Formats: C-alpha cells, sequence, structure tokens
RNA sequence: GUGGAAGUCUGUUAGAGUUGGUGUCCUACAAUACCCUCUCGUGAUCUAUGUGUAGGGGUGAAAGGCCCAUCGAGUCCGGCA
RNA sequence: GUCGGGUGAGAACCCCGACGGCCUAAUGGAUAAGGGUUCCUCAGCACUGCUGAUCAGCUGAGGGUUAGCCGGUCCUAAGUCAUACCGCAACUCGACUAUGACGAAAUGGGAAACGGGUUAAUAUUCCCGUGCCACUAUGCAGUGAAAGUUGACGCCCUGGGGUCGAUCACGCUGGGCAUCGCCCAGUCGAACCGUCCAACUCCGUGGAAGCCGUAAUGGCAGGAAGCGGACGAACGGCGGCAUAGGGAAACGUGAUUCAACCUGGGGCCCAUGAAAAGACGAGCAUAGUGUCCGUACCGAGAACCGACACAGGUGUCCAUGGCGGCGAAAGCCAAGGCCUGUCGGGAGCAACCAACGUUAGGGAAUUCGGCAAGUUAGUCCCGUACCUUCGGAAGAAGGGAUGCCUGCUCCGGAACGGAGCAGGUCGCAGUGACUCGGAAGCUCGGACUGUCUAGUAACAACAUAGGUGACCGCAAAUCCGCAAGGACUCGUACGGUCACUGAAUCCUGCCCAGUGCAGGUAUCUGAACACCUCGUACAAGAGGACGAAGGACCUGUCAACGGCGGGGGUCUUAAGGUAGCGUAGUACCUUGCCGCAUCAGUAGCGGCUUGCAUGAAUGGAUUAACCAGAGCUUCACUGUCCCAACGUUGGGCCCGGUGAACUGUACAUUCCAGUGCGGAGUCUGGAGACACCCAGGGGGAAGCGAAGACCCUAUGGAGCUUUACUGCAGGCUGUCGCUGAGGACUCUCACUCCGGGAGGAGGACACCGAUAGCCGGGCA
RNA sequence: CGAGUGGCUUGCUACCUCGAUGUCGGUUCCCUCCAUCCUGCCCGUGCAGAAGCGGGCAAGGGUGAGGUUGUUCGCCUAUUA
RNA sequence: ACGACCGUAUAGUACGAGAGGAACUACGGUUGGUGGCCACUGGUGUACCGGUUGUUCGAGAGAGCACGUGCCGGGUAGCCA
C-alpha cells in the first residue's frame, strides 16, 4: 500500500475547525487547542517574532 | 546515536506500562488495632491477573470484603485469622514474633505494617529460622538470610500456584498472552541484531558485540548494557 | 495429550506438557470430603464436583511438594 | 465407538497479503494503477472508531523501517541576503 | 445496443414502447465518517460534461428537513483539561496528589411506538388508528424501602425451545401457456395488553447396594428413578388489538429444515475476559407536563479523500431469494438497479501490437533457469515406500469407478437427507460446462506458525519456544525528569531487569598473557578542605604531613571481548584446535582426484580431503515436520524450440466531432572518404539529389528525459566508529554546609523512613547544596 | 640473430567526452576484411595407388546441432565437404 | 539464384606382390539457399452441421447465457508448410 494516493482515501477525520476565539479554521477539535491563536492553550494571544523578518 | 530501548522504558509511555486498569487489588495485610479479634470467611477463589496465581476473596467479621494473598490449601468456607493471637494455621496472618521457628511463611513485611513485600510469587515461601526479642531471622526464596523486626507481619504457608514454572510455554503465542498482562515490551530484538546507531552492540558485517559485554557499574544509561557489573561469567571454574 | 501439537515443538516440550497435564487431569482426592472428584478450574484453582469445595493448590497439581511441608512443621 | 483439540490442513466465505509473469501501463485510470498466477485465512489473526507516545525525540518481531507523496534526524517560519 | 415514436430551430447518446443485453456481498436496500444544498420544481445551454445535447451533480429563480417514545442530550472507558498545591529565572512549561469537569451520534451502558395514509421534495417527526414511558397534581391503597437482584460482559464444542425465510402436501383467488398439463404470483394483518412454559435451581414423597441419564461429560444412601409441588423463557405459541389497516380477488391449513430471539450442558487459561448512571425490589384512577439540538441529499468506476465527473482508497448491516453443489464457491436466474466502468461512423477490416483460440510430426533440442504455457484435478473403492520427534510422512505413489432410465433395499421420525442393489440404455467424451493437486528423488538453509525494507529486496534476515550468563532482598536492580517527581509496580527471586544463543536429539575441548568486569591488597602511588614549616606586619606562593575512590600489585572469570600459530623431535603472545564436519552459501589453487548420471555434465550427488583461510551457545553435528527460500535429477505433458501457420476480440487504417504534451541557436535532400579538440547533415574533395504527401519498423542526429550515480578535487556537508583531539552529562569517592549531645564509641534533638494513630526504625549518617580526584563515544 | 606489417590481445598516454555517448555475454538483422577451414584450379613430395604432408591462385558460396559454465575463450559428444 | 554432398555405371578396372584401390564422362537422388503455387498430404477454418453438461424461457419444439465458440466431434472456401 503506497504512502501516496491510496493512503489519501483513508482521510475522513475532522481535526482543525473554526475557532471560537479567532475565527480561523485552526481549532483542533481533538486537542481543543487553536494552532493559530492559542485558544485553549493560553489566555494571551499566540504570537511570535519569527512571524516576520527580524528587522521588521 | 538514538536512545536505546532501556531508555525508552523510563518514560512510562503506554507501550511500557502494565495494564493496571485491569488489575484487581494489592493483597496487603489488614490493619488491626490490637487483640487479633479479626477473623473472616473465604468467600471465593479468584485469578490474579498481575501474578498468574490465585487470590482468595475474604469477608471479615467487621464487614470488610477484601482480596488476600492466598497460600496453597485455602478454600471456600475456610476461616482465616489476622492478629497477634491468631491461631498458628495455614492462611493466617500474625507478627513473626508469634510464629514458631521452622515455619514456612509468605507475604512477609519489610517494615512492620507495610502490608507485605517478600515472598509473594507463585509457590514460593520464606523460612522463619531464628527468633528473638530484637530480631527475627528469615531465609528468603533467593536463599538470603534476612534480618527483620519481629513485629513484621506474615502469612503461614507457601504461596498458591507452585510449579507454574515447570511447564514450558512451548509457543510464542503463549508467551505473548502472558506478556500482555505485564508491564513489559515483548518480543526481544537482540542488540547485536540492530544498527550501530541503536545499541552499543549494533553494526558490523557479521553480528557480534565488537566489545566486551561485562560493563562497569559506573556506566551511564545508554551504555550500561550486556552483563552489568558481572562478578564473573560463563559456567566454568 | 500433546497430540494436538502434531509434529511440532519436539519431544521434551510436548513430553512434559503430556505428563504435567496427564497428572493435572487425574482424579484428585478432595481435601474436604474424600472423593476423587477434584478438577482444575483455572491456574492454581481447584474444585470438587462432589461437595463443591473450591480451593487453592499448585498451578497444575492440587498439591505441591512445598505445600505438603507446611502441614508437618 | 464417542469426543472435537489444533499459533493443524484445503478453501478468490468474509477479510488480509503479494512469489512469479521481470506480462499491461510507464506525458498512466493511478506521483505505486490493471490482469493472471501465488500466500494467509480460530489466531503472536484481521478490522472500525476513540485514545496515548513528538524531533537528537517517538515508534520499530531491527529493514536505518515508520512518525501525513518528505527521514542516516519531520514540517513550518525565523536566524538569513 | 437496435427498430419505431415523442419533444425541439437542432437529437447516436433527453423521454416513451418493443426487441437485445449488463449487475446478485453487488451495479440492489439501509447507513457511519466526510461533503454541504449537491435534494424537489420551473425556466435555460455562454460555462462545466472525454463527441453532441433539448439532458444534468451545470446556469437563473423559487421551494424542501416538523419527534415525550430515532439519535443527541444522561453514564462512565482508555484517557484529557481546569482549579488548588509544588517545581521552574519564568511561562502559554512540568510530574504527583486532591477537587471539578471533559471523554462513546454506525459500534459500550441507556425509561417509552407500532401499523397505515399523505407530498414535487419530510415523515416511528405530519395525519388516522392504537399503544407505551417519565415526572408532577388529585384520589384511593400503602407502611413497607433495603437487603438483594439487574445494568454486567472471554474463547472453543454442543443439546433443547423457536420466528422469519425457503421448501413439500392439499384448498381458494388471479395470471401465463397451449399437442401435453404444466408454470408463476397471491392467499396479509403490528406495537401493545393478557395468558402458556421448556431449561436451571429448589422442596415433599420415594427408597435404588446397581441402577438413572446424555450428542458428549456424567448422577446417586451426604438419597438414584418414579410421583407431586415452588420458582421460572423467547423479538415464540395462543386470545384481544381487528365490522383497525391493507388487498382487484382469495383474504388458507398442515408439515419439514429452522437466521433472529430464548434457555441449558461440556471444555480451555503461566491469557481470567470494563465501569458508571440507571432499573427492579415498590399498587392503581384520573389530569397535566415532556422544553432544547440533529432530521434534505450523496454515501461513491460522478456528491467522501486522492489538484479531476481519477479503473486507486474508504467502516457497518442486509450471510436464509430460486437451480446448483460440501458451500456465503463457479455458472445461470429472480426482487431491485442499469445500458453512464459515456464519443461515434466505415474498410473480410492489410503490416504491426495487446489479450486469446487451434496447431501435423518431433517433445525442453529452447533458456542462466521449463521463464511462459501446459499437464493433473471433484467424489467413492482398492492400495500406498524411505524416513520419523511415532504426531507424521500421506491425497505419497499406483490402480479402478463415475451419465441416463425402470423397479427397489438399507439407515433415520423424516427431509424436497444419506448409503447401496437389479435390469435396461446413449455418447468420442458422464467431476461432459463450471468448479477442480501434476508426481517422485537427492542436496543446501532456517526447526516450526509468525515478522520485514508503505514505493525495485519476503530471504538464509528479525521474532520465537528452548538453552545460558549477568544485576538486584524492594529505602533494591534497571530506566525517564532541570526540578517538583515518574515507568517498572494493584509487581517482590516460581520475580523483572540486562544481554548472548535460537525447537527436539548427541554434545559443547584447551587458553585468564592483552582487553573488559569483579574481589582483595602489607607496601608504592593517589586531589581538595583542615593541619604544620618557610615566605608575606596580611595575602599571593613554595614545601611538608595525612591519604578516599582509582592505579601499581594479587586473585577470580571465556555460554566475557576474543584466541587455538611458526619451527624442531620449544618460540611469540596465555593456549596451540579436542568431538564433529570438511573443495563447504567457508577451498585461492580449481573444471582438485575417484565414482554415479549423460552421446557428451566448469552443474548436481556420494567418497577422498594436507581445511589459501572449518570447528564447538563468535555454538558444533544432526535432524522428522514445515517453506511463494537456493541448487540438481526423473516420470508425465506441452508451439519453449525445430518453424512457423490459420483464426478470435480490442486497437492500428479511412471519415465526423473533440483535441493536448515532449521538443525547437541557426541552416538543413544527403552519401562516401578525408580533415578537424583525434567520434562532422553544415569544413575539403568527389558522388548523388525534381517538389510535396501517406504508412512503417526505429540505422543516425555521439536523439529526448536528469548541472554523472562511478572516480578525483574542495583547508565542503552529514550519519556512524574508536585506546583521534577537546570537552559535556552520568556513576563512584574524599571534603565543606545542613549538623546536635556525651582513630575507635555512645546518645537524641535536627533530618529520613514505616505506621491510620500511638508509636516504631534509622540518625547526625543518609537525602540535598558546593567542591575535589577517578571512570566516562552515553552525548557534543 | 636481423628486418618488417597489422591494430584481434595486453600495456602505456591523458588528446576528446563527467549540465551521463548505458556494462559483459547472448540474441536478432545487415555490410565488410583475408593472414583460406571447405568447395574450384594448380606446384612439390621422403608423389605407385588410395591417402597424407607442404606450397600457389582464389573471398562466389558454405562454415551447421548439441553437454557443463553468465561466461568470452575453452573442455567434451555425435554428425559434416 | 544458385552452393554443396551422397549413390550408380566407369570398376573390384588403372596402380600395387598383396593389402588396398582411383579418374574422365554419363546418370539418379539428398541437402542448404532462392522464387512461386494449393490438384495431393497436413494445419487452421469463433462460415457451417452434429453431440452434450449447468441454467433460464412451464414441458415439447426452438432458443439465450457459461468471453467474446460452455465444452467436445467433423470440416467447405480462403490462407498456409
Ligand atoms: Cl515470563
Ligand atoms: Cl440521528
Ligand atoms: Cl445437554
Ligand atoms: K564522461
Ligand atoms: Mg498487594
Ligand atoms: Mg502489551
Ligand atoms: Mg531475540
Ligand atoms: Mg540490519
Ligand atoms: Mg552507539
Ligand atoms: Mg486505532
Ligand atoms: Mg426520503
Ligand atoms: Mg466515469
Ligand atoms: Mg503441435
Ligand atoms: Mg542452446
Ligand atoms: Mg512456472
Ligand atoms: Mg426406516
Ligand atoms: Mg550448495
Ligand atoms: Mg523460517
Ligand atoms: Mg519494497
Ligand atoms: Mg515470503
Ligand atoms: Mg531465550
Ligand atoms: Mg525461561
Ligand atoms: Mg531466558
Ligand atoms: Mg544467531
Ligand atoms: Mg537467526
Ligand atoms: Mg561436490
Ligand atoms: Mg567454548
Ligand atoms: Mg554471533
Ligand atoms: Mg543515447
Ligand atoms: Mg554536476
Ligand atoms: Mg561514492
Ligand atoms: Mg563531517
Ligand atoms: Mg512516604
Ligand atoms: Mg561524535
Ligand atoms: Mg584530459
Ligand atoms: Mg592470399
Ligand atoms: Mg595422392
Ligand atoms: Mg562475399
Ligand atoms: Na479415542
Ligand atoms: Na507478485
Ligand atoms: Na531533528
Ligand atoms: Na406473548
Ligand atoms: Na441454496
Ligand atoms: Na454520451
Ligand atoms: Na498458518
Ligand atoms: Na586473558
Ligand atoms: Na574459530
Ligand atoms: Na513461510
Ligand atoms: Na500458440
Ligand atoms: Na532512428
Ligand atoms: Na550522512
Ligand atoms: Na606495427
Ligand atoms: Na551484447
Ligand atoms: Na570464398
Ligand atoms: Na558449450
Ligand atoms: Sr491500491
Ligand atoms: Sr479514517
Ligand atoms: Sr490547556
Ligand atoms: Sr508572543
Ligand atoms: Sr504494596
Ligand atoms: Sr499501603
Ligand atoms: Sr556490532
Ligand atoms: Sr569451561
Ligand atoms: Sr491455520
Ligand atoms: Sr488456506
Ligand atoms: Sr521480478
Ligand atoms: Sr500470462
Ligand atoms: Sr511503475
Ligand atoms: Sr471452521
Ligand atoms: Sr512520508
Ligand atoms: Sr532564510
Ligand atoms: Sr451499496
Ligand atoms: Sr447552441
Ligand atoms: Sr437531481
Ligand atoms: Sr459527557
Ligand atoms: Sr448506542
Ligand atoms: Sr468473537
Ligand atoms: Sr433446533
Ligand atoms: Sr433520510
Ligand atoms: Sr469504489
Ligand atoms: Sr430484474
Ligand atoms: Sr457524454
Ligand atoms: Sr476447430
Ligand atoms: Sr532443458
Ligand atoms: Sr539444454
Ligand atoms: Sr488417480
Ligand atoms: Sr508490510
Ligand atoms: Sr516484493
Ligand atoms: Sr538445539
Ligand atoms: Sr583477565
Ligand atoms: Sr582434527
Ligand atoms: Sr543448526
Ligand atoms: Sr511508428
Ligand atoms: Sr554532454
Ligand atoms: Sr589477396
Ligand atoms: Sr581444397
Ligand atoms: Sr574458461
Ligand atoms: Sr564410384
Ligand atoms: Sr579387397
Ligand atoms: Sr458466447
Ligand atoms: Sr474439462
Amino acid at each position: 500500500t503506497g504512502a501516496g494516493t491510496p493512503s489519501q482515501g483513508k482521510k475522513n477525520t475532522t481535526t482543525h475547525t473554526k475557532c471560537r476565539r479567532c475565527g480561523e479554521k485552526s481549532y483542533h477539535t481533538k486537542k481543543k487547542v487553536c494552532s493559530s491563536c492559542g485558544f485553549g492553550k493560553s489566555a494571551k494571544r499566540r504570537d511570535y517574532e519569527w512571524q516576520s523578518k527580524a528587522g521588521e | 546515536g538514538r536512545r536505546i530501548q532501556g531508555q525508552r522504558r523510563g518514560r512510562g509511555t503506554s507501550t511500557f506500562r502494565a495494564p493496571s486498569h485491569r488489575y484487581k487489588a494489592d493483597l496487603e495485610h489488614r490493619k488491626v488495632e490490637d487483640g487479633d479479634v479479626i477473623a473472616g470467611t473465604v468467600v471465593d477463589i479468584e485469578h490474579d491477573p498481575a501474578r498468574s496465581a490465585p487470590v482468595a476473596a475474604v469477608e471479615f467479621e467487621d464487614g470488610d470484603r477484601r482480596l488476600i494473598l492466598a497460600p496453597e490449601g485455602v478454600g471456600v468456607g475456610d476461616e482465616l485469622q489476622v492478629g497477634v493471637s491468631a491461631e498458628i494455621a495455614p492462611g493466617n496472618t500474625l507478627p513473626l514474633a508469634e510464629i514458631p521457628e521452622g515455619v514456612p511463611v509468605c507475604n512477609v513485611e519489610s517494615s512492620p505494617g507495610d502490608g507485605g513485600k517478600f515472598a509473594r510469587a507463585s509457590g514460593v515461601n520464606a523460612q522463619l529460622l531464628t527468633h528473638d526479642r530484637n530480631v527475627a531471622v528469615v531465609k528468603l526464596p533467593s536463599g538470603e538470610m534476612k534480618r527483620l523486626d519481629p513485629q513484621c507481619r506474615a502469612t503461614i504457608g507457601v504461596v498458591a500456584g507452585g510449579g507454574r514454572t515447570d511447564k514450558p510455554f512451548v509457543k510464542a503465542g503463549n508467551k505473548h498472552h502472558k506478556m500482555k498482562a505485564r508491564g513489559t515490551k515483548w518480543p526481544n530484538v537482540r542488540g547485536v541484531a540492530m544498527n550501530a546507531v541503536d545499541h552499543p552492540f549494533g553494526g558490523g558485517g557479521r553480528q557480534h558485540p565488537g566489545k566486551p559485554k561485562s560493563i562497569s557499574r559506573n556506566a551511564p544509561p545508554g551504555r550500561k548494557v550486556g552483563d552489568i557489573a558481572s562478578k564473573r561469567t560463563g559456567r566454568g571454574g | 495429550r500433546s497430540g494436538r501439537f502434531g509434529a511440532r515443538y519436539g519431544r521434551v516440550s510436548r513430553r512434559r506438557v503430556a505428563e504435567i497435564e496427564s497428572e493435572m487431569n487425574e482424579d484428585h482426592a478432595c481435601p474436604n470430603c474424600g472423593e476423587d472428584r477434584v478438577d482444575r478450574q483455572g491456574t492454581g484453582i481447584w474444585q470438587c464436583s462432589y461437595c463443591d469445595y473450591k480451593f487453592t493448590g499448585g498451578s497444575y497439581k492440587p498439591e505441591t511438594p512445598g505445600g505438603k511441608t507446611v502441614r508437618r512443621s
């Protein structure tokens, strides 16, 4: 069984969903954590300096 | 390289955990104020998943239903006693001090009141040898002479299920089923059969530990494999 | 006996299984009454079909050598 | 004679797999497909869903295998022009 | 698919009928996930659709999903999160312990709904009929009320009860067929209420010393059979429900085999097969309340994932439709679905290719190799070797039979079950198609089933049971974490950790010098602190004394790393290869030599064997069984071959429509020679050469596709190794702090551990902080 | 001992090619060379004959099937002008 | 577009003590190669005719399906060796 096309047919699990806090489809319904804004993980909003060029 | 199997164990992930949610109970002796005024009736005999040996369900006078580490010879209906004044008979528990020298005992406590630590496995038994006002001497299953507080509680008789080890598993499948009831990763891939990156013995054209197996006690985890601090090896001499 | 093992495993392994189980399945004298109606119920668990006495014993024998020692001493 | 054990046999039952054809395909139906043959099929079996283990770390009946077409150290962005 | 026809400006593919076909665990019915309006209607064809299109999953516009009793909602599972506590420089980080919450929509547990009717689209939701559950109120009854029971459970074999379905017999209703007299369909009717009870258990009676009983096991004076009784089942029987419903009509009755469902008996475990909410226990009348969320449709060779309307992938139930047969097998056929695994038209339709049928004689000569193809085949009877772990080998091998028809016998209660007999009789052929093993021997390997490189490796590799060695008495050994803490562990030596070998059988020699591990150790060596001398009004610093682990030194140990030679009739460096096996999957020499077998055998097998360079758990030998494992031989068979032929289906070719990509410095009709950076269509000399087009098989363009994988180079990279360099964790050990009282000692008060507690054990140690010496590819 | 020809073997060189000119053996299909194995015609002989042995002209045609081995080569078998 | 061989007569002759043993020439045939043809033999022949298994159309008759003939037997034209 190839890792490619044939293995793609087994994918019918819902993980990432519309996030209550930020509105992005990043709320992982299994972990109950938003990979985009951090909801469910932290009160503070998920943010990182590497999201932009260092001097900008 | 990569951490060896022995190091993966320590993390306690599911693969290495025992099926505790399927275990019955921890056959620890009952706690009595004093007097020995405690007796119960063997209500049933059950299989203990964690030890592959039988356990006896007992109902005590004061209304407490608990499983007990049963010796060989205990059956339904029988009456058991637990306390200083307990009768000297198989299945009864009392402090070593009350036990007569030369009597086979099991589920011996290490420290008075801990519930029992020694000789709990199938068909084994400790042998109470010397008595005293300060120290009770017991010969444990390994043949070691152990010095215990005469206050350490114990059960008369040998543990039920003796001889379990006399029959060969015969097939992998049987080993399999037993291993599924323990905190153990099985089957076992030999270190010499792995890649160098995975074990000190891995690598090489033909399989062989390109090094002596007797490893020092001071060796760090990841390197402490093979024959740990062996005082000797082989069968010779 | 080990006939269910066919030509597999080899002598020893299946010779002991036959002997162990041969003795295991024999009629055993019940400690309670005196009849030879004791059958194994599971690992180390024995019962008499006559008086219904359910008790603990060896894994494959109702009584073990070490077990018959506690009596003495 | 009865009985009906078995990591037991036959078996395209379901289901799982893949020895050979070095067949077909090779801007494919398909970034691993098609056909015939072949193997397993009461058990260390197969399978659904849920759940756990996370990057020098997992997981590995050990092939440096597998961890979302990527693994002798994943992916993303940043360090970075 | 074809012939007619319908609609339309337009019809091969939109619709109707007929004829012809395809699908049967699916190409049919219901659904989970996922999708998200794809569902229904009307109007459309610019877009999307492998051609066309009046069609549509497409475009425009409207419409559609109705619940006390179907899910959710409730419970708890593996397990998750939150708060508290503690750690951390810190946190959105981290382990334990408390508390709380979260965690199952087909497929865990669970109060209660059936039948029919209705719409373009919903429907146990609406409507009709009937019924049921929970709570609450009122009334009657009730003092019970919590013990127990249930929820609630593994694997294998099996009896009994029993519905649907299917089938048989006969009757009734309707249809079909028309030499017969047959063939098909229907013959209905729920939940619910009431009632019946087999099995199990038990009681009374009885009184078996050999009887009772089973498919089997089994039962009994501790009381068998028999007789009576208590308790007690179905999604089942029976009555109501039902001058409900449904049907054009009839609107049946018995039987056999019996899925569901109910209830028992047996066997297995070094394996023991959830929990909780809830329910019962615990009556009845009447009335009220029962909110909130889901509900369409697809569920796949076009509604999901795979960029696609993708031959892939994707769970559940329909597992009892007919013939067939052992069968949930093949083949054929219903119910139901479809002609959308969606471009057509034409040419006896050439070459060539993919799949396939048939081939005289020879029969593996083909080939690395019988690769490919074929041979055999189902069932019954006879019969069956070597060898063997006594199981097996084995369906060994080899031999014979096999249909139909007429009349019967036996087993069984019987089957539309099975086993035989006699006579008759047809074919080339009776497992007539389909289904359906080719067989035998020798050798190597691994014992076996099992595992593996998703995507070139299925093997001899990994695993395995078995054998062995090592560590550890649990305040342990081993392992994870910076810490708080944690796995092993509801575990305790018959344990579980770390390794090696790899079933059974017969065995497993010699070596402790080096290296590793471990133990010991007079003496030697061995750091820091404190101490002492010198030095400094102090300090830096120099030296001394004491000396832990460690090393020197000694001993133990090879199923510990490994080793078992050269020379002479000992030497290096400890020993100097024993049993076995041997030209090996190890033997260079080598096609060794002898033999077997063949016309001929670098092969294979047996023997010899000085073994370039076999050898005992780096396991040796051997081995029945097993194997999509490597090699060899034989019988059988055959288009593999001699040597090719004819045929079949789909392409190819021509026509309508649709309609890409690769590749392209330029020029280019070349050929023979030469030359040139020595491998030129293009330079030189000749030769040949009128342009264009179709089909072909691929000689050349050092053809296209990839900044060669091989090799080297770079004061490139990475993974891996070690007695490379340098460091870092970690372990051991001394010392200082915690730390107290009276080179050996006692105590208790810190601190640690056991204990529910009292109290017990230990104790200035241990843990922890700091530092010093040793080890330290575990890591950088 | 001396003198040459070839470019089938081997060695040497590093001239071409590392932004790839795919390897050995075999197979199939075509053209060629002669230093001729057979066939045609000749000369010599230690040529009676038959047959050998050596030599000359000559490339029209032919040069096959099999056993081991991947093998090339070769060893071997029966045929053959 | 033809190459080569065997055999017979020559002849048991020439030659030679014998053993052995030719040729010119005239014939018949085989083999390899080549071109063509199908009266003959052979193959094919999913034209066709027949036999027959399972199933469906109620039986009969006559048919479909079982892969592009279910299977088996025979085989015209044509094509072929
Ligand atoms: Cl074990
Ligand atoms: Cl639902
Ligand atoms: Cl029964
Ligand atoms: K090159
Ligand atoms: Mg316990
Ligand atoms: Mg497990
Ligand atoms: Mg192993
Ligand atoms: Mg490996
Ligand atoms: Mg390593
Ligand atoms: Mg899963
Ligand atoms: Mg509907
Ligand atoms: Mg399609
Ligand atoms: Mg033939
Ligand atoms: Mg050949
Ligand atoms: Mg084959
Ligand atoms: Mg009868
Ligand atoms: Mg060999
Ligand atoms: Mg194997
Ligand atoms: Mg692969
Ligand atoms: Mg395989
Ligand atoms: Mg082992
Ligand atoms: Mg063992
Ligand atoms: Mg072991
Ligand atoms: Mg091994
Ligand atoms: Mg192995
Ligand atoms: Mg040989
Ligand atoms: Mg040895
Ligand atoms: Mg080894
Ligand atoms: Mg090329
Ligand atoms: Mg390059
Ligand atoms: Mg390289
Ligand atoms: Mg490097
Ligand atoms: Mg504690
Ligand atoms: Mg390194
Ligand atoms: Mg060069
Ligand atoms: Mg010449
Ligand atoms: Mg002559
Ligand atoms: Mg020529
Ligand atoms: Na028997
Ligand atoms: Na295959
Ligand atoms: Na990494
Ligand atoms: Na009823
Ligand atoms: Na049937
Ligand atoms: Na179409
Ligand atoms: Na198997
Ligand atoms: Na040594
Ligand atoms: Na050796
Ligand atoms: Na196998
Ligand atoms: Na053929
Ligand atoms: Na070409
Ligand atoms: Na690397
Ligand atoms: Na030359
Ligand atoms: Na070649
Ligand atoms: Na010639
Ligand atoms: Na040869
Ligand atoms: Sr696939
Ligand atoms: Sr899935
Ligand atoms: Sr969180
Ligand atoms: Sr931030
Ligand atoms: Sr405990
Ligand atoms: Sr405890
Ligand atoms: Sr190694
Ligand atoms: Sr020894
Ligand atoms: Sr099996
Ligand atoms: Sr099978
Ligand atoms: Sr292959
Ligand atoms: Sr084939
Ligand atoms: Sr491919
Ligand atoms: Sr079966
Ligand atoms: Sr991948
Ligand atoms: Sr960058
Ligand atoms: Sr379906
Ligand atoms: Sr138009
Ligand atoms: Sr539609
Ligand atoms: Sr919940
Ligand atoms: Sr449910
Ligand atoms: Sr099951
Ligand atoms: Sr029955
Ligand atoms: Sr629906
Ligand atoms: Sr599909
Ligand atoms: Sr139909
Ligand atoms: Sr179309
Ligand atoms: Sr024919
Ligand atoms: Sr052959
Ligand atoms: Sr051959
Ligand atoms: Sr036969
Ligand atoms: Sr696999
Ligand atoms: Sr494969
Ligand atoms: Sr062995
Ligand atoms: Sr040593
Ligand atoms: Sr020897
Ligand atoms: Sr062996
Ligand atoms: Sr072409
Ligand atoms: Sr190039
Ligand atoms: Sr010449
Ligand atoms: Sr000649
Ligand atoms: Sr050779
Ligand atoms: Sr003649
Ligand atoms: Sr003569
Ligand atoms: Sr047909
Ligand atoms: Sr046949």
